[PDB]
């Protein structure tokens, strides 16, 4: 039928509404309604519509013309309506069909350029990339001739945007044919006597081919450097500007290569930049900046300090753009091997940190990250505590936003670096810096507890005669009327405490689990949470025996927060309990534990898997810590009196006391359970059999025979369930014990799961095939084929279709292994089917 | 969420209709290409004949068109 | 109907969203994630990117074949995002 | 007794080499040489002052290498190596020379695992500007990722494009240098669609190969079957032809007789037949192939060098007008033994990596331009099936510089003291052909002392009191010295009764040259004599020095495959020599005329054959063991018990109920082993007092058996042909008297090279035993059994630590490849845990603390297993 019209579907599909005869109309008008059909089976129809649609348009392509398929796309696909996968589903269509139509597109190529490439300076990335990927269709299917001579016109247009459309028009199209293509026209085009424009527009067309193709430029670098460096002396200004801007985008592009394609450019620019001024000037060192990381260690010295002193001049420049690529020179050259840390240091830190470290530069996004990037870059060259020193009196401004650009730069400095470089004065100013930055906060700087993280930790054991003042502020912070305060302070313990351990304070550090243990009743989620995680960062620093509460205060305490229903402080509580329980069990008495088992039970079905991992870790804890009776007695009454909803977390928690205090603790009573007959009762312990051998895996080697007595009842009752269950179960062993010598038990399970090939329920045949490829897998394809040989040729019909499918899974399983194992099939009076080569013998 | 569809795409693979000659030729033609893999294989089957291995390569090469004969129309 | 999409994956990573996070796609287990899924470059293509293998709602976790499927070479069928037969592509 | 738990370490790593590469792998001018030894990859270094070969790495990858390239895209200076193999995934590596080590930079997945048809790995194809690569399987799926650089200049990979067609087998795929142009592949393939549906067989005479030119255009992002043409001459393999602005960009096709250059477009294709020798004692009916071939571009010239199926080498040049070729130019350059693969580095230098045997690197000292030999080109005329022709002649372009040993292939090992030397020496028959030899190791890594033989050795067996070798050699298209000889003399006489009177002078004196030279087979090869011809002789030699005491010459046609020496119960301490046969054998479609076993008399202290008489059986006989004053012979599926008449050997009991094939014949007591081709082993009890032979067990699996040892009375360990060893065992009290019982497989590993020897023994007086093998690869290993269980489960948690955190380097899972026919069961692989040594610190001191234990304590109880050997 036809599918679903939303209403902005109307204006373009209304033909289809009405029911025409289809034998009255022109054949133009048929030809429209069935292009309109099959457009709206490609953008409103199910897969299989889409896929059949597009199939027919594109094997009537050449019938429909050009003409009439465009004439009916381009309007859908810039409806402002449309959405982002049917504007896809319209360029793939578009992609189709211009491979087909190939020079039949020629005479609309002009009409699809100027309604599509407004695509190509659309915010959406991905509306940019469709604009190029038409663009490159439409240039390979129309050819380089024609392109050329429909774009051409506008290469010398009055209006700068126009110029700036067909400059990246060709560039696509550069891309699509390759440069090679294109290098005569852009040579003739760059040299127009004619007009500046023309010029300005084939450099240009050269910068977009850079920034588009990228280091796939490498090979015809040379050839577009020679079409572009008349320009850098040209009698226009603005084809000056682009020239070197168009230097710096190949520059970019080839980057760490091409350095020798560059050699006609060098004097230029070097000349250059000792006249011009403003934004040919800055375009002017923005070249030279992308072309200095690529010359060797010698040339690139002599080169940086011939342009060093125009650079420094500029540093004053008031112009914002030019301070900014200024400082992405600055960045370029001092990364560069060659240009050493000493010249740097005397030459051009003073000027750098006098005329760019200043607070104004902190209140806009762009030349804040600028800086910040560049001056840590410096640091890696030129040393840590050169550039610390140089800025760290600036970490008690009163300004907030250059506090918080100085707190990150250093941050990322000693993270790089670490603190091996500061001496002991440096060290002193930076504590009193971090400690002013975080007390004077308004705004609750994510940067300013990074800092201080980052800057305790890289000093390590010296902080240690800090820690009172540390300590001091961080139960200051922790008392504050906010409880965010109170989340970074909690935060900050925990980032800081192993430092904080290995340098022996352990007094302030039980004074503050106390504090924190005092805060256990904080409402707030987050705080509660990140609570939590400083007591449990306190507990694994101090121990279990001295730790301030002790343990027999501190997990009670715990208890009722399990049932907290925020996941940070589910995974943060369940964290401090496991630790506790893996290394302090001994404080607290099993019922207890038990009581944490209860409230455990329900998260194991957490949708979060930290939540999930971290209870599974807890519980196992637990269990090691008081043995499995009583908590695996408790699991199995569990089992019996609950139905799905939970009895899946009582068959987890079974398989983790199996899996902790070792299966023989475990399987012999939960298959006691199975002599009940009540069916279900039998069914819940062969689910938690399946699920305690999937969990178990290598460990389940010694369990196969102990279980097979049971296997061979369930697979053989009369309850198809059982049957599945009894199945899986024999999988999940399989694929556990693969490769640990259980051949012979699993052959003997193998006899029980075969004659289940024949059941008609799907999800009963479904487990048979899953426990047969897990047989393949654990004993091996040779025997699974040998039970597969018997029906491959059986005259019922029935059979062959059951031992056809065993034997295909076996052999997409084990195709080159089969090899091995195939049977000697004798010749007849026709065919060779002995395979000689296998009877050599040297 | 299931389906047969692409192991019947497989080549190798078989159903109720499959002859004994296509099961056989399949064998074979595995065979062949997995002598060619395994390098020690081949190097048996080069020395049990007096031929390089590129000879044997070649032979085996060959033999993939049809390994076990004509078929039989029906 | 509910299928596989099958395709030959690449280099893109499969994400699951925040109800299914840890699963595996193909066998629905929650024990022992093993190798990286990969997922054929149409199905990460645009506004598709980082969306959940499952419902192409927003992905948080990177999807994982479980143990028991890289043992089994279940990782090796092609790009296991599931696509809705019945469905076009803006619907749900 | 509980089941024996083994731990698999390889002594001396295998020296075959399938693959070889040559690049600037460290980056600098410096040229290395990455070679495939199978399932280890090695980074050789030659080094141009001294010009021998170094061997800076070696891995042991833990799959089976398929395909090895290098590449590099544009402005790099260090080739990446990019590997295809059985894993299901491609690789590509960087080797760094500041850690000695194959860093992996890019796996990517695509497939299931092995050695399949359909799944890539098989095949390698490089675009020559490294922007993209092709992976292709022998049938139907081909795929193409393309490579590139980021910002920091670090290779990047893509998704794969997708190349399939239904049907279709490759020969060979190479990638074309088109310059810049889009990347493209040439195929040699064939479809067969047309010949699995014409019943009259026909269709298949008509498929014709055909060159495929696939087109990867990069801005459409998709690959494009371009072009596609028959060929006359189906071909082998295809060379790169250099392009762009260094060369016409076209394909040579290397074909049975013929060389022709092709190329998409208006290029016409040029053939030029391959110069075969002049006096060629080759079967006439036999074709020629090239089996290898180089190429070497230079600033002015590219040439390539290509080897034939006996060796020689010759040196192609292509002359161009305009953008097309002229014609094909060929010149012998010089004659070395076949080889896998060949290197021509700009140093001077050409490494032959021999496709058996030793390997070498010869010094290019002239180019083979500036002498009087004969030029060949296509251009020249002949009519009809002329062929032009050359002599071949001793080294004249090239100087041995290194020979690298490799005991490559070893086809029958015994480890023996018959030096007095109190440690055991290892007596190993290796080589192929007349580069065969019996080589003697020792323990110092093995020290080697070779001795040549004539044939190839299919057993030798060792005299207890002249503890001397009697070697028997066989090959197969292959004449005896009598009809090499006969067929020589009778080719000079036939070249004289053609021609003419004008000047007998000369021919009859040029055919006495012709006879009077004797080209050493060691060097240009041995004759092959055609389908069914076999040459045999067995040999008496001393192992300490290399002096052949004796040596019998068979008929031709007769070839050897079982030897034994023994003493009679009716006759005295007289030693004799019995030797299996078969006569007019051939290989595929099998047959046979029959088989004699002959008896000599062992006499002089054991230095001379007498022969004393020859029995004609209805069958091959393939093994003969000695037992209890008589022998035990199998001839195809009969097993008998023969004992020694004065005239003939007398069957004295037989049974005739074994599978298909003797290969092995085993004894203990009265219970005989019997190795069947395909059926594994079966065990038969011998009832003296009946005089009879009963099969009462047999084995469950099918299993194709190359060698065996017996363990105990109950325990039978075994190799086969595709890589596996195996340790069965009968259950407890096995009666012998009952009718079907069933041996117990106790032990199932995958080496991964075919083994062909297995033997228990101590190594070192002083240690336990040991199962020591040999492979077909040339490697030597050794399962140790474990003693504590204490050390039997670190090891194996060792193992399993490494493969998590130390994966094989191609991309293969380590339980599944030991696992590559049966489940690993009871074995532990020792190369694997010994590359603790090769991780790096935080991954060591990681899974040492997993184990509770120093890096240190770790590795050394590591080497404390191989010292202590058992
Ligand atoms: C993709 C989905 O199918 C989507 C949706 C809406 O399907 C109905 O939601 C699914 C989520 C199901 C959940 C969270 C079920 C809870 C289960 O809880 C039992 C107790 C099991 N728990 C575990 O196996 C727990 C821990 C395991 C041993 O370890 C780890 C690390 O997971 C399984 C389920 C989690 C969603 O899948
Ligand atoms: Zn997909
Ligand atoms: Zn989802
Ligand atoms: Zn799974």
């Amino acid at each position: 039928n036809l599918p679903f019209l939303k209403p902005d579907d109307i204006q373009y599909f209304d033909k289809l509404l009405v029911d025409v005869d289809e034998s009255t109309l022109s054949p133009e008008e048929q030809k429209e309604r069935k292009i309109m059909k099959l457009l709206l089976k490609i953008k409103n129809g199910t897969p299989p519509m889409r896929k059949a649609a597009l199939r027919q348009i594109t094997d009537k392509a050449r019938e429909f013309g050009a003409g009439p398929l465009f004439n009916q796309i381009l309007p859908l696909l810039m409806s402002p309506t449309l959405e982002d996968q049917e504007r896809h589903l319209l360029v793939k269509v578009i992609d189709r069909i211009l491979y087909k139509l190939d020079d039949l597109v020629r005479p609309y190529v002009h009409k699809i350029l100027v309604v599509i490439e407004p695509l190509l300076i659309d915010e959406d990335y991905y509306a940019r990339v469709e604009g190029r990927e038409i663009i490159s269709n439409l240039a390979k299917a129309a050819g380089l001739a024609t392109m050329i001579s429909t774009m051409r016109p506008d290469i010398d247009n009055m209006d700068e945007y126009v110029r700036n459309t067909t400059a990246r028009a060709f560039a696509v199209v550069a891309s699509a044919l390759g440069i090679p293509s294109l290098l005569p026209f852009l040579k003739a085009v760059c040299k127009s006597k004619k007009s500046w424009q023309a010029r300005h527009t084939g450099i240009k067309i050269v910068q977009q081919i850079a920034i588009l193709m990228g280091c796939a430029i490498l090979p015809h670098l040379r050839s577009l450097v020679e079409i572009i460096e008349h320009g850098l002396v040209d009698e226009q200004q603005k084809v000056r500007t682009i020239s070197a801007l168009a230097i710096a985008a190949l520059a970019e592009a080839a980057t760490p290569y091409g350095i020798e394609s560059f050699d006609s450019v060098l004097k230029p620019l070097w000349k250059g930049i000792r006249q011009h001024r403003g934004k040919g000037l800055a375009a002017f060192l923005k070249a030279i900046g992308y072309l200095i990381p690529l010359m060797d260690a010698e040339y690139a010295n002599y080169y940086t300090r011939e342009v060093m002193l125009i650079l420094i001049r500029e540093f004053q420049s008031p112009d914002e753009e030019m301070k900014k690529i200024v400082l992405k020179v600055v960045k370029q050259c001092c990364g560069t091997d060659g240009v050493e840390a000493n010249y740097i240091k005397t030459e051009i830190l003073p000027p750098f940190f006098k005329h760019f470290w200043q607070h104004r530069m902190a209140l806009d996004r762009r030349n804040y990250r600028q800086l910040v990037d560049t001056t840590v870059e410096l640091a890696n060259k030129v040393g840590a505590a050169e550039i610390i020193s140089r800025i760290v009196d600036d970490l008690k401004d009163e300004a907030e936003q250059y506090r918080k650009m100085v707190m990150e730069t250093i941050e990322k400095i000693m993270g790089n670096l670490g603190a091996a470089d500061i001496d002991h004065k440096l060290e002193e100013q930076l504590i009193d810096g971090i400690l002013y930055a975080f007390q004077e906060q308004t705004t609750e700087d994510s940067v300013m507890l990074n800092g201080f993280g980052t800057v305790v930790n890289a000093l390590g054991k010296r902080v240690k005669p800090y820690l009172p003042q540390i300590c001091g502020t961080v139960l200051w912070r922790l008392n504050n009327k906010s409880a965010k305060v109170r989340q970074q302070a909690a935060d900050l313990i925990s980032r800081t405490a192993v430092v904080m351990k290995t340098c022996q304070e352990e007094k302030l550090m039980g004074h503050l689990g106390v504090v924190l243990y005092e805060y256990l009743g904080e409402e707030y989620p987050e705080v509660l949470g990140s609570i939590l995680g400083a007591l449990k960062a306190i507990v694994n620093v101090i121990g279990m025996h001295k730790m301030t509460p002790p343990i027999k205060d501190l997990l009670p305490r715990l208890t009722p927060i399990l049932k907290n229903r925020h996941e940070k402080v589910q995974e943060n509580c369940i964290d401090l309990v496991g630790r506790i329980a893996d290394r302090g069990a001994e404080y607290v008495s099993a019922r207890e534990w038990m009581r944490i088992c209860f409230e455990l039970l329900e998260l194991l079905k957490a949708h979060k898997k930290a939540i999930r991992r971290a209870t599974v870790n807890t519980f196992g804890y637990i269990a090691k810590a008081i043995g499995p009776h009583d908590v695996l007695a408790t699991l199995l009454n569990n089992l019996k009196v609950q139905e799905r909803q939970n009895r899946v977390c009582t068959t987890v928690a079974i398989a983790i006391v199996a899996e902790t205090c070792s299966p023989f603790t475990v399987l012999p009573a939960l298959m006691n359970e199975y002599r009940v007959p009540e069916l279900n009762v039998q069914n819940g312990v062969l689910k938690s059999l399946s699920f305690l051998f999937e969990y178990i895996g290598e460990m389940g080697k010694d369990y196969i025979y102990a279980v097979t007595p049971l296997l061979e009842d369930a697979l053989m009752d009369r309850d198809l369930v059982h049957r599945q269950t009894a199945s899986a179960v024999v999988q999940h062993m399989s694929l556990g014990v693969y490769g640990f010598g259980c051949e012979d038990s699993l052959n003997h399970l193998l006899n029980y799961v075969w004659p289940n090939v024949f059941e008609t329920s799907p999800h009963v045949i479904q487990a048979v095939m899953g426990a047969l490829e897990g047989l393949r897998v654990a004993i091996g394809p040779c025997r699974m084929l040998q039970y597969c040989l018997q029906g491959l040729f059986h005259p019922a019909r029935k059979v062959r279709d059951v031992y056809w499918k065993i034997y295909n899974s076996i052999y997409i399983g084990s195709q080159d292994a089969l090899i091995a194992h195939y049977p000697r099939i004798y010749n007849d009076d026709k065919n060779t089917y002995i395979r000689y080569e296998l009877d050599y013998i040297l | 969420s299931q389906l047969e569809h692409l192991q019947s795409k497989y080549i190798g693979t078989g159903h109720a209709d499959t002859t004994k000659w296509e099961w056989l030729v399949n064998q074979h033609r595995d065979s062949y290409c997995s002598y060619m893999g395994h390098f020690d294989l081949l190097n048996y089957f080069a020395i049990a004949e007096n031929e390089s291995k590129a000879r044997v390569r070649f032979n085996l090469m060959e033999k993939m068109l049809q390994p076990c004969g004509p078929p039989a129309d029906k | 109907d509910l299928i596989f999409c099958r395709k030959q994956a690449g280099v893109a990573i499969g994400r699951l969203c925040e109800k299914c996070d840890g699963k595996c796609v193909i066998c629905d287990s929650y024990v022992r994630p093993c190798t990286l899924v990969r997922i054929c470059d149409e199905c990460n293509y645009g506004s598709y990117q980082g969306r959940c293998v499952i419902c192409g709602g927003p992905g948080v976790s990177d999807a994982y074949y479980c143990k028991e499927c890289t043992i089994q070479e279940k990782d090796r069928d092609g790009c296991p995002k599931i696509v809705n037969l019945g469905s076009s592509k803006t619907d749900l | 007794r509980r089941h024996m738990f083994l731990y698999n370490l390889t002594l001396q790593r295998a020296t075959g080499i399938s693959f070889a590469i040559h690049g600037n792998f460290s980056g600098t001018k410096q040229q290395e040489i990455v070679v495939s030894r199978g399932k280890i990859l090695e980074l050789l270094r030659p080094d141009p002052n001294t010009g021998k070969v170094h061997t800076l790495l070696t891995v042991e990858v833990f799959g089976v290498i398929r395909s090895l390239m290098a590449f590099r895209l544009t402005g790099g200076t260090k080739d990446y190596i990019v590997v295809g193999s059985d894993s299901g995934r491609i690789v590509i590596l960087e080797y760094q020379p500041s850690k000695n080590m194959f860093e992996k930079i890019h796996q990517e997945t695509f497939g299931k695992s092995g050695c399949r048809r359909i799944v890539p790995g098989q095949f390698l194809a490089v675009d020559p500007k490294g922007r993209a690569v092709m992976i292709s399987a022998i049938e139907k799926q081909k795929l193409v990722y393309i490579l590139n650089r980021d910002a920091a200049a670090r290779l990047t990979i893509s998704s794969p494009l997708e190349a399939h067609k239904a049907n279709t087998l490759v020969y060979h795929v190479v990638g074309v240098d088109v310059g810049f142009e889009n990347p493209m592949f040439a195929c040699l393939e064939m479809d067969y669609e047309e010949a699995d549906n014409d019943p009259t067989g026909e269709a298949a005479a008509n498929t014709q190969q055909t060159l495929t030119f696939y087109e990867l255009d990069l801005g459409l992002n998709h690959v494009v079957r371009k072009y596609s043409e028959p060929l006359e001459e189906h071909g082998n393999f295809l060379i790169t032809v250099p392009g762009g602005s260094d060369g016409p960009s076209g394909v040579l096709i290397c074909s049975e007789n013929y060389i022709t250059y092709k190329n998409f477009g208006d290029q016409p294709d040029i053939r030029c037949p391959i110069p075969r020798r002049r006096n060629d004692l080759d079967d006439p009916e036999r074709g020629m192939i090239f089996v290898c071939s180089a190429t070497h571009k230079t600033k002015s010239m590219f040439f390539f060098l290509a080897q034939t199926e006996q060796g020689d080498i010759f040196k192609i040049t292509l002359e161009t007008d305009e953008d097309m070729v002229t014609e094909i130019r060929l010149k012998y350059f010089d004659t070395v033994p076949v080889a896998a693969a060949m290197c021509v580095l700009k140093t001077g230098f050409l490494f032959v990596a021999s496709e058996f045997g030793n390997h070498y690197l010869y010094q290019i000292a002239h180019l083979g331009d500036d002498d009087e030999e004969p030029e060949f080109s296509s251009a020249m005329p002949l009519e009809e099936g002329d062929t032009f022709f050359f002599q071949p002649r001793p080294l004249k372009n090239l100087v041995l510089v290194d020979e690298l040993d490799s005991l490559s292939p070893i086809l029958f090992c015994q480890i023996a003291d018959l030096a007095n030397e109190d440690t055991p020496q290892l007596y190993v028959a290796c080589g192929r052909g007349p580069r065969s030899s019996l080589r003697v190791l020792r323990h110092g890594v093995f020290n080697q002392v070779a001795f040549p033989l004539q044939y190839t050795p299919r057993k030798f067996v060792i005299h207890p009191e002249s503890n001397n070798l009697i070697i028997i050699e066989t090959d197969h298209n292959a004449y005896t010295e009598a009809t090499k000889a006969q067929r020589k003399q009778q080719m000079a006489e036939e070249m004289v009764e053609a021609a003419g009177e004008d000047e007998r002078e000369l021919a009859a004196e040029m055919a006495a040259a012709f006879l009077n030279e004797n080209l050493p087979e060691s060097i240009f090869g041995a004759p092959k004599a055609g389908n069914g011809q076999w040459a045999s002789v067995i040999r008496v030699m001393n192992p300490i020095q290399g002096n052949t005491l004796d040596l019998v010459q068979l008929e031709q046609n007769e070839a050897a495959f079982s030897v034994a020496v023994c003493r009679f119960s009716n006759t005295g301490e007289d030693w004799y020599v019995l030797v299996g046969v078969a006569k007019d054998l051939i290989l595929n479609p099998r047959s046979v005329a029959g088989g004699f076993v002959y008896t000599y008399k062992l006499v002089n202290n054991g230095e001379k054959l007498e022969f004393l008489h020859k029995t004609p059986v209805e069958e091959v006989p393939a093994a003969i063991a000695p037992f209890q004053g008589r022998v035990l012979i199998g001839v195809g599926k009969l097993l008998r018990v023969y004992d020694l008449g004065k005239k003939k050997l007398l069957r004295k009991c037989e049974n005739k109920h074994i599978a298909n094939y003797i290969s092995g014949i085993q004894t203990i007591g009265h219970r005989v082993i019997v190795s069947d081709v395909q059926e594994s082993f079966i065990w038969v009890r011998y009832k003296r007092n009946e005089n009879q032979l009963i099969i009462f067990a047999d084995d469950t699996y099918p299993r194709w058996v190359t060698t065996a040892s017996l363990l105990d009375y109950d325990t039978v360990a075994g190799a086969d042909k595709f890589g596996n060893i195996c340790v069965v065992r009968l259950p407890p009290n096995t009666n012998d008297e009952v009718d079907s019982q069933k041996a117990e497989v106790i032990m199932n590993y995958h080496v991964g090279e075919t083994v062909l020897s297995l033997q228990k023994t101590t190594l070192i007086p002083g240690g336990s035993e040991s199962l020591v093998y040999t492979t077909l690869s040339g490697g030597i290993g050794i399962l140790v059994p474990f003693t504590s269980h204490e050390d039997h489960d670190f090891f194996q948690h060792v193992e399993m630590h490494l493969r998590s955190e130390h994966p094989p380097l191609c991309g293969r899972d380590h339980l599944s490849f030991r696992s590559y026919y049966f489940p690993v069961k009871n074995v532990i692989d020792g190369d694997l845990c010994e590359q603790f040594n090769s991780m790096e610190p935080n991954k060591q001191k990681n899974v040492s603390e997993e184990l509770d234990r120093t890096p240190p304590e770790v590795s050394k109880k590591l080497e404390d297993i191989r010292t202590r050997y058992a």
